[PDB]
């Protein structure tokens, strides 16, 4: 199963942030990352642990070891607000962390 | 398609249908609840039709596909108001980790 801490994420644009995923059981290096931008259906951004997704920029990037993966995005955006998943696929069921809201902290 | 309202213990069937490629390798059901959490409802391997399912939905859904007609099929039976959620499905390509949006949704509701 999965972990997703933190639940909400003010950050300012330019700032860099860090949502970080953990799992019950070994998954080896197999974890997605999904953004559900609002009003939209998920897209995906990252697969495989670190390989970015088709389109996705580079201030997106993947990692993590053993149960614990991280999604860092080092230079936030306007565009990139919303609610982040992650996802384990390593062996059915795949099941998908609890989400973690980024608002832009604006004037 | 096929969502709408229904009384609980109703029975329903989604449909999906697919273009732009011919078949994908896995189909998925994943839901999205009023209060925005995702869930795991099933997943087909159509062509030989296993399927595998949590135990949230275990015996009540059950999921199907037609490689012919290109659709993905979703039957839930003895619906609980707990299946209220919007309800996607998604490609799983071969080396691709969890699965892959290309549903726009259709919004279930039991009460």
């Amino acid at each position: 199963l999965m972990t997703q801490i933190p639940a909400s994420l003010s950050a300012s644009v330019g700032e860099t942030v860090t949502i970080t995923c953990r799992a019950t059981k070994n998954i080896y290096s197999y974890l997605a990352w999904y953004q559900q931008k609002q009003g939209k259906s998920p897209q995906v951004l990252v697969h495989n642990a670190k390989t970015l997704t088709e389109g996705v920029p580079s201030r997106f990037s993947g990692s993590g070891s053993g149960t614990q993966f991280s999604l860092k995005i080092n230079s936030l955006q306007p565009e990139d607000f919303g609610s982040y998943y992650c996802q384990h696929h390593y062996a059915t069921p795949y099941t998908f962390g609890g989400g973690t809201k980024l608002e832009i902290k604006r004037a | 398609s096929g969502t709408v309202l229904a009384r609980p213990g109703a029975s329903v069937k989604m449909s999906c249908k697919a273009s732009g490629y011919t078949f994908t390798y896995w189909m998925h059901w994943v839901k999205q609840r009023p209060g925005q959490g995702l869930e795991w409802i099933g997943a087909i391997f159509p062509g030989n039709s296993d399927s595998d399912y949590n135990q949230k939905f275990k015996g009540k859904a059950k999921l199907t596909a037609v490689t012919s007609t290109s659709n993905e099929t979703a039957y839930m039976d003895l619906s609980s108001l707990t299946d209220s959620a919007v309800y996607y499905c998604t490609r799983k390509d071969y080396g691709t980790e969890v699965f892959v949006y290309w549903g726009q949704g259709t919004l279930v509701t039991v009460s």
